[PDB]
């Protein structure tokens, strides 16, 4: 259809909505669009960046001399975070420059000015140079979450790692200093890493991260056991206390059809339910619920197979099942042989498909959720570029009331869902190097 | 903790080229992490940077000097060196070699005094200052700086005062080194001031005694 | 190319005091700053890097902060050993550039000097020249005044002085004057005397000898 749209010069990774402007994180570019019609206002060129042995990140290398180039590299945006607390500012983190972050500050009376004030977040670490706190993001795959606690900003990161010694962390928390120059790991318990032994053998994909019920939750796809080839979905959950990661416990998230096991999480979304769904699942109108789109695996692989499910987990039931003691210590942190021990739960938490096998012949690669009266609706994307909206209800699946090819490229899991006054608003949906505005109610 | 020590001529003529070398010990010159740079301090003035050499082997120099400066490394002699050319009175300064991590200087040599002058090298004369009771040494008529002085081979440090050298209208330096001591010690104990002047290969040991 | 303006250039403060030095840059350094302490006739020693990271070996009473253009370094509780010249270095953009420098002196009780006088050695008088040395020992403040008198006549442009940098324990100074004559000039006169005027002394102390 004729829906508001913008095609980019380069593929789009991340997106954030702030002060009536859409900010696209794309290869070598941050684009700034108009909320109304997706009209391009301003663009920032982030790459391609020259990697040189004599250059250090966030120092003005122009000034050195006639620099004979090392490698030119494409600056893929790995993360895009809005801070409102220290400044009115946008923090972007690139694949290039050691996974360093840069922050764009907004002039008071001009929202769209990403080029005016741009500070680079890096401070030379001399005592222990191998330990870089300002090196945030992995070019393989990275998930950034930005909490505000006790008038100080924390960054919970989840980096995918294969062996490249030089020095990032699998799961970590770092505090952005009040001077805003750099980050700092407070304790040695502020991070958890995969052992040098299993960096390549045991890879971890960080699907989604979110704060809820005074906890931090990370969703992840990894091997079921260090030895085993069969792949797995897990819900990591740790406490935020003492400026460290405490009470860290991975446990398996399962989605079954009735056993067909949809064992790989493709995308996820945390939201409130509609009165109809709330009643059905034993939940309340204010309760956070993790909506998660799963997929069946090719055997001995993490690759999906064009067979999707979708199942809901109210975090309050996730936490209850978590507080139930059976157990092993975390296989990948130690060797194989809220309050000090890093844990791996044996038994999977499982849930019945909420569509009851309605999508067994398609690959779902995206999910949003919004509420219309008593009904909960879900904005599904697909690998074929097929969008669709469908009512959610455990008691009887339903034909998608909207459904059409938005593009040929897969629908990205990176999504926005805004509300205008009157409860009706829109969804922003990415397909390759194209973003489109779709309304919620038809 | 590695150590750095500079070396090369105390005295160099105008228009001639200066050559120094910093010799590294307790660590390899070849590292991926840390690397080398020169800095100088003109006499009674602030520090000013000269140049760096990265582990890549790439060299960068201050734009003030770029035309004349050359920094190089010798992996076999665990050394690196500076060659400054068309040398002028303006280059008279203390030259510090420096270990460098992320373009900041963490470890430093003692430094070398380099004096640019068409004046000739001259070793000191050591005269005793004869005698709590004060005694000492007059280290007179030497060029160029520096001279260094220790008492009883470093054994005596308490109550010693080695003064900053003065330049005389001779164009030669004169320095004096006194030590405070109990009057009762004069009859008993012996006192030797050990003067050393590197630019003239002069070592002197002068016994100081009462009237 | 990137001017580093430091202030103040000199400062004096009592033991226990909180002394505070400011570096200001002509451009956005962000975090690429170190603070150095240089004792006199020594190598600069790294105290702070990255504007506010304290070096491994350094006392906690040191600390700095700042970002972008304006940085400061504070010694929370000043010590007699903390006597030095202090420097800010920038390394955000080449060439690296140091600040002007801040000299830090210690305030202490008025101490009057121990005055001594040394006649020239025969060893020296043979060589053809007579050095007469007047030593003032362990005093505060540094502002002193030595006057040479031979046969009770004042001397002008005859002598030259040299004064030590501050002690690291008793935060005290020491000074040496040297009156230089030809041997023939030295043998013409009999009475040799340096007259010390200083704040710690009741009235000017003379110290004199007779040639022979």
């Amino acid at each position: 259809y004729q829906l508001p749209n913008f095609t980019a010069e380069t593929p789009i990774q991340n997106v954030i909505l702030h002060e009536h402007h859409i900010f696209l994180g794309a290869t070598n570019y941050i684009y700034v669009l108009n909320e109304e019609d997706l009209q391009k206002v301003a663009e920032y060129k982030t790459g391609p960046v020259l990697e040189h042995p004599d250059c250090f990140p966030c120092q003005d290398c122009s000034s050195k001399a006639n620099l004979s180039g090392g490698v030119w590299k494409d600056n893929i945006n790995m993360a895009l975070v809005v801070d409102t607390y220290y400044d009115d500012q946008l923090i972007s983190c690139g694949s290039v420059n050691r996974g360093t972050c840069q922050r764009h500050v907004f002039p008071h009376n001009h929202t769209a000015d990403i080029q005016s004030e741009v500070h680079c977040i890096f401070s030379p670490q001399i005592e222990e140079p191998s330990q870089c706190p300002d090196c945030v993001v992995s070019a393989l795959g990275a998930k950034v979450l930005s909490s505000v606690k006790d008038r100080f900003i924390n960054f919970f990161v989840g980096n995918t790692i294969n062996s490249s010694y030089f020095p990032l962390h699998s799961i970590s928390v770092r505090r952005l200093k009040e001077t805003k120059d750099g980050f700092m790991f407070l304790t040695d318990q502020s991070y958890i890493d995969v052992l040098p032994e299993f960096r390549d053998s045991y890879p971890i994909k960080y699907v989604h991260a979110f704060e809820s019920n005074n906890f931090i939750y990370f969703l992840t796809v990894q091997r079921e056991t260090l030895d085993a080839q069969t792949f797995h979905t897990r819900i990591i959950r740790f406490c935020s206390i003492n400026s460290g990661l405490h009470s860290y416990m991975e446990m398996p998230l399962e989605c079954i059809l009735t056993k067909e096991v949809f064992n790989i999480l493709q995308a996820a979304y945390v939201s409130k339910p509609g009165a109809q769904l709330a009643r059905q699942i034993g939940a309340s109108l204010n309760d956070d619920i993790l909506f998660g789109v799963f997929a069946q695996s090719k055997p001995d692989s993490a690759e999906p197979m064009d067979r999707s499910a979708m199942c809901a987990f109210p975090i309050k039931y996730v936490n209850d099942f978590f507080n139930k003691i059976n157990v092993r210590c975390l296989q990948h942190f130690y060797g194989p042989n809220c309050e000090e021990y890093r844990t791996e739960f044996t038994t999977a938490l499982q849930r019945v498909d909420l569509f009851m096998g309605q999508f067994s012949e398609v690959l779902l690669t995206s999910i949003s959720t919004f509420i219309k009266g008593d009904l909960t609706i879900a904005n599904l994307g697909t690998s074929e570029g097929r969008f669709m909206q469908v009512v959610v209800s455990r008691s009887g699946p339903s034909t998608p009331h909207v459904n059409f090819l938005l593009d040929s490229h897969p629908v990205s899991p990176e999504v926005i869902v805004e509300h205008t006054l009157n409860q009706n608003g829109y969804t922003l949906v990415i397909t390759g190097k194209k973003i489109t505005k779709i309304p919620l109610n038809g | 903790q590695l150590q750095l020590q500079e070396s090369g001529p105390g005295l160099v003529k105008p228009s001639e080229t200066l050559s120094l070398t910093c010799t590294v010990s307790g660590g390899s010159i070849s590292s991926s992490v840390y690397y080398w740079s020169w800095i100088r301090q003109p006499p009674g003035k602030g520090l000013e940077w000269i140049g760096v050499i990265y582990p890549s082997g790439n060299t960068y120099y201050s734009p003030s000097l770029k035309s004349r400066v050359t920094i190089s490394v010798d992996t076999s002699k665990n050394q690196f060196s500076l060659k400054l050319s068309s040398v002028t009175a303006a280059d008279t300064a203390v030259y510090y070699c420096a270990r460098t991590i992320y373009d900041l200087f963490d470890i430093w040599g003692q430094g070398t005094m380099v004096t640019v002058s068409s004046a000739s090298t001259k070793g000191p004369s050591v005269f005793p200052l004869a005698p709590t009771a004060a005694l000492g040494c007059l280290v007179k008529d030497y060029f160029p700086e520096p001279v260094t002085v220790s008492w009883n081979s470093g054994a005596l440090t308490s109550g010693v005062h080695t003064f900053p050298a003065v330049l005389q209208s001779s164009g030669l330096y004169s320095l004096s080194s006194v030590v405070t001591v109990p009057s009762s010690s004069l009859g008993t104990q012996t006192y030797i001031c050990n003067v050393n002047h590197k630019p003239s290969n002069t070592k002197v040991d002068k016994k100081v005694e009462p009237k | 190319d990137i001017q580093m303006t430091q202030s103040p250039s000199s400062v004096s403060a009592s033991v226990g005091d909180r002394v505070t030095i400011t570096c200001r840059a002509s451009q956005g350094i962000s975090s690429w700053l170190a603070w150095y302490q240089q004792k006199p006739g020594k190598a600069p020693k790294l105290l702070i890097y990255a504007a506010s990271s304290l070096q491994s070996g350094v006392p906690s009473r040191f600390s700095g902060s700042g970002s972008g253009t304006d940085f400061t370094l504070t010694i929370s509780s000043l010590q007699p050993e903390d006597f030095a010249t202090y420097y800010c270095l920038q390394a955000n953009s080449f060439p690296p550039t140091f600040g002007g420098g801040t000299k830090v002196e210690i305030k202490r009780t008025v101490a009057a000097p121990s005055v001594f006088i040394f006649p020239p050695s025969d060893e020296q008088l043979k060589s053809g020249t007579a050095s007469v040395v007047c030593l003032l020992n362990n005093f505060y403040p540094r502002e002193a005044k030595v006057q040479w008198k031979v046969d009770n006549a004042l001397q002008s442009g005859n002598s030259q002085e040299s004064v030590t940098e501050q002690d690291s324990k008793d935060s005290t100074y020491s000074l040496s004057s040297t009156l230089t004559l030809s041997k023939a000039d030295y043998e013409k006169h009999k009475v040799y005397a340096c007259e010390v005027t200083h704040q710690g002394l009741s009235s000017p102390v003379t110290k004199s000898f007779n040639r022979g």
